[PDB]
């Protein structure tokens, strides 16, 4: 038997006390039945008047069969019950796992009742089956083991396995074994015949306790269509990606086709999305028809082709170094790929998370490097060495200079156009010979200059972007300009080279085509 | 599993463990985590747990200075948060406001020595923890303490006792050697030269062993405040006027008697930002006073104990970091300046560390604190690797910020 889990109840609260609803004679049948059934075996126990707690049940016919089911509904009890440290959404991604020779799934069966109720905790997961004749039996029951839908089952059950696994798992280090659901992944990289005695020997280890498992018979075999993927002793990918052939789309069409097209990202290369989500814009319902732009048509063309490519994922192999590999898609799209073996990956993706209002590629591909790091350290347990289009000079420029504090592991330059670069570079002293713009709508220089424009709708700091802008415009290749913005001093000071903002663009744009820029500050009253 | 008795501590009123969840782990480090686990297990410091036990707290594996050796280091942050605090009365711990005086203090890990006090029955599902797996292919290994944890700040005051005892007669043989305690670790100060200092350090170190308990050598003496300064210069032009006027018109929020109005008058009319622009007599004089205003901490400042202490990091560039420490605005307790040490290797996460954990030895040291930072870093950056350069026992709260452009240009 296994060791029983201490369960409490949330603190300042007493068990479920809520009323049986009214049956059906021919359910009351069905629940007496299966009830004796569970007490024979010892699943539960019949109570005495003692027990004040009710937990109401209900009997429901099987799924496409004719027979009866008993359920039990738990959602009290579960609000009463304590919390457990349950399961973490925390799943492993295929690319994590190694190349095996023989896997199978063996599917637990309702260990649940296999394994044992904390007895101080029975009393509250009690139930009554109402008599057919008013003043009678109305069997009083509670259980024993782990109810299923109850919340701690799925917890204490896991637990559980993982204590009567340790042996096996000690006896045997060269088999994995990972758990999932009410089903048991046994893999190895033993030659057919010794796995298949092996695994023989699992489920016998778990009949001890009562696990009952399949027979080889019935188990299933490769892929295994798990979350989204399709499994393979050597090889990984995604299920199947088929796209639709409509004449007509809806908002709701269109958002799920990025869905399925995002997903694909991971493994396809190539995956585009960006004109397919431009068909949102403005979308007024969810059934609202929206017909396609050449672009979307070519975007939607262009990864139809890609998907009807089955690529697939390959394992890791812990003795080979994990090199990841990025690139510039478009502007604020990256896509990267990580290897271990001359440009066939483990895994692929993309990173568009614009950090801010305004960056550049610099600070963007920086980012990019931190995500891929923090996922192959989930992933792989180590970090990767990348191999980057932005030369080391270039980096150091910016990093050096910049007031925050950055850090890239180990990388290797890769002359793969396009070479990330800083299109401008603010100077670090005032030009001598230029002409000097002091702004504020509307800028004066020291050669007598001036032009006051109107504005409108504009916003406080948005007309201090301007000014600046209008001196950029009206000024030669070199230039000083003072202001009084810090606003507008911290973002064209940042060196962005893309932005939201279309006047920051413009103003991007100018700082460009010019030879030499100073931008000043000064309080200005 | 527990011997002797077990001082009974409880969370604050009403509040619950924490929840806290673990950042993504190296393999390397979980490895270390594992094998010092299990040597722990075994002499019963700690216990695996079942699922009955919600909390969490995390759990990393730094780096003893220069040792090959790992230490797991636990961030009991949330949890010190929500235990009890801890009596009143005859407390004789507080703080020596000589220890910032001495010539030499050293810091001794004397962690080990809660090792041999068990933990209230009680409180222990409260320590739980969680050993993370790659991939999460594996579950976790869940374990909490049966001993006094390191790095919880119940520890000093359980051991307190056990630690005077034990320090007593020291105190009183080398009473010119003065001691502070402060969670794990262990400020050891005095005058002597250098050569007489290490020769006590390591007699006290013996001197623990004989009780069963088993690094860095400061200078508080030595540490000088960083004042504001200007640029002194041949010749002064418009632009450098008006960076000279920005500043200072920033300053004299801190000390008001700096005035610009003879800067501001050279600063009349649209002139070209090179334009050398010779200082009147009544400006030179206005500058030489603003100097002499700045020369020394704004008058003033003092210490509250009852407040936060918050220490600001800035970016000066080439290794080199600004930091300065207060608790109300513009009302520094301290301030100073940081350059790249210990290796041809520094990055800027590296000096961050090393710069973030300097300060925090100086709080202990003169206020017995540890301050709440401000770090110019993103957070998923910080979290990623500073583990791979700490070296403390303690973990300071820290903040992500993004530093503004003027107080930059404001420093150094
Ligand atoms: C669905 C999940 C999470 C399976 C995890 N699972 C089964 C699996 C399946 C194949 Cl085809 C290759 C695998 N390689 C490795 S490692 N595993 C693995 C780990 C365990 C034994
Ligand atoms: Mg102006």
């Amino acid at each position: 038997p296994i060791e029983t889990v201490p369960v409490k109840l949330k603190p300042g609260m007493d068990g479920p006390k809520v009323k049986q609803w009214p049956l059906t004679e021919e359910k009351i049948k069905a629940l007496v039945e299966i009830c004796t059934e569970m007490e024979k075996e010892g699943k539960i126990s019949k109570i005495g008047p003692e027990n004040p707690y009710n937990t109401p049940v209900f009997a429901i016919k099987k799924k496409d069969s004719t027979k009866w089911r008993k359920l039990v509904d738990f959602r009290e009890l579960n609000k009463r019950t304590q919390d457990f440290w349950e399961v973490q959404l925390g799943i492993p991604h295929p690319a994590g796992l190694k190349k095996k020779k023989s896997v199978t799934v063996l599917d637990v069966g309702d260990a649940y009742f296999s394994v044992p109720l904390d007895e101080d905790f029975r009393k509250y997961t009690a139930f009554t089956i109402p008599s057919i004749n008013n003043e009678t039996p109305g069997i009083r029951y509670q259980y024993n083991v782990l109810p299923q839908g109850w919340k701690g089952s799925p917890a204490i059950f896991q637990s559980s396995m993982t204590k009567i696994l340790e042996p096996f798992r000690k006896q045997n280090p060269d088999i994995v074994i990972y758990q999932y659901m009410d089903d048991l992944y046994v893999g190895s990289d033993l030659e057919i015949g010794q796995h298949r005695t092996k695994i023989e020997e699992l489920r016998q280890h778990l009949l001890r306790w009562g696990l009952t498992t399949p027979d080889k018979k019935h188990q299933k075999e490769p892929p295994f269509l798990w979350m989204g993927y399709e499994l393979h002793p050597d090889k990984w990918t995604v299920q199947p990606i088929v796209l639709p052939e409509k004449d007509s789309w809806t908002v709701n069409d269109i958002q799920k086709l990025v869905g399925k097209l995002n997903w694909a990202s991971q493994i396809y290369p190539g995956i585009k999305v960006r004109q397919l989500c431009k068909l949102l814009r403005g979308t007024k319902a969810l059934t609202e028809v929206i017909p396609l732009t050449e672009e979307a048509e070519l975007e939607l063309a262009e990864n139809r082709e890609i998907l009807k490519e089955p690529v697939h994922g390959v394992y890791y192999d812990p003795s080979k170094d994990l090199i990841a590999e990025i690139q510039k898609q478009g502007q604020g799209q990256w896509t990267y790929q990580i290897y271990q073996e001359p440009f066939k990956n483990l895994k692929t993706g993309k990173y568009a998370r614009m950090r801010g209002a305004h960056t550049n590629d610099v600070k963007q591909l920086t980012e990019a490097v931190q995500k891929i790091t923090t996922e192959s350290i989930v992933i792989w347990g180590k970090t990767p060495k990348f191999k980057l289009p932005i030369q080391k000079e270039t980096w150091e420029t910016w990093w050096t200079e910049y007031w925050q504090a950055t850090w890239i592991p180990e990388w290797e330059f890769v002359n793969t156009p396009p070479l990330v670069k800083l299109w401008y570079q603010l100077e670090k002293e005032p030009i001598v010979g230029a002409e000097t713009f002091y702004v504020d709508a509307g800028y004066v220089t020291n050669r007598g200059r001036q032009k006051v424009v109107t504005l409108t709708d504009t916003t406080n700091q948005k007309t201090e972007l301007q000014a600046i802008y209008l001196a950029l415009q009206d000024s030669g290749l070199e230039v000083n300009i003072v202001t009084d913005s810090q606003y507008a001093l911290g973002i064209i000071q940042a060196q962005p080279d893309q932005s939201e903002s279309e006047l920051v663009n413009q103003i991007i744009e100018q700082l460009i085509k010019k030879e030499k820029v100073y931008l000043a500050w000064v309080p200005a009253h | 599993i527990s011997p002797i008795e077990t001082v009974p501590v409880k969370l604050k009123p009403g509040m619950d463990g924490p929840k806290v969840k673990q950042w993504p782990l190296t393999e390397e480090k979980i490895k270390a985590l594992v094998e010092i686990c299990t040597e722990m297990e075994k002499e019963g410091k700690i216990s695996k747990i079942g699922p009955e036990n919600p909390y969490n707290t995390p759990v990393f594996a730094i780096k003893k200075k220069d040792s090959t050796k790992w230490r797991k280091l636990v961030d009991f942050r949330e949890l010190n948060k929500r235990t009890q605090d801890f009596w009143e009365v005859q407390l004789g711990i507080p703080h020596p406001a000589g220890l910032k005086k001495k010539k030499s203090v050293t810091v001794l890990d004397v962690g080990d020595a809660y090792f041999s006090v068990p933990l209230d029955e009680d409180f222990r599902k409260y320590t739980a923890f969680t050993i993370p797996s790659i991939n999460n292919e594996t579950p976790g290994i869940r374990y909490q303490y049966n001993v006094l944890p390191q790095g919880w700040k119940g520890s000093p005051a359980i051991f307190q006792s056990s630690m005077t005892k034990i320090l007593e007669p020291f105190r009183k043989q080398n009473p010119d050697i003065v001691i502070y305690q402060y969670m794990d670790d262990l400020y050891v100060g005095s005058d002597l030269e250098i050569g007489q200092h290490r020769t006590k350090i390591e007699e006290l170190r013996q001197h623990l062993l004989r009780w069963g308990l088993t690094g860095y050598e400061l200078h508080p003496d030595k540490w000088t405040v960083q004042p504001i300064v200007l640029p002194e210069k041949d010749s002064w032009t418009v632009n450098d006027i008006q960076k000279l006027v920005g500043k200072l018109n920033w300053a004299s929020q801190i000390y008001p008697g700096i005035k610009v109005r003879q800067l501001c008058k050279l600063l009349r009319g649209t002139k070209a930002l090179t334009e050398v622009i010779p200082l009147t007599e009544e400006a030179e004089l206005e500058l030489a006073e603003n100097r002499e205003i700045l020369k020394e901490p704004v008058h003033g400042v003092y210490y509250d104990p009852s407040k936060d202490l918050i220490a600001e990091i800035q970016k000066q560039g080439q290794g080199q970091w600004t930091y300065q420490i207060y608790q109300e605005p513009f009302k520094n307790l301290k301030t100073g300046k940081y350059a790249r040490m210990r290796g041809a290797h520094t990055n800027d996460v590296k000096q961050l560390t090393e710069a973030v954990q300097k300060i925090t030895t100086e709080s202990i040291v003169i206020w017995g604190k540890t301050p709440k930072f401000k770090l110019p870093i993103q957070k998923e950056t910080w979290e990623t690797w500073w583990t791979e350069y700490w070296q403390a026992t303690w973990i300071p709260e820290w903040e992500f910020v993004n530093t503004p452009p003027l107080v930059k240009l404001w420093y150094q």
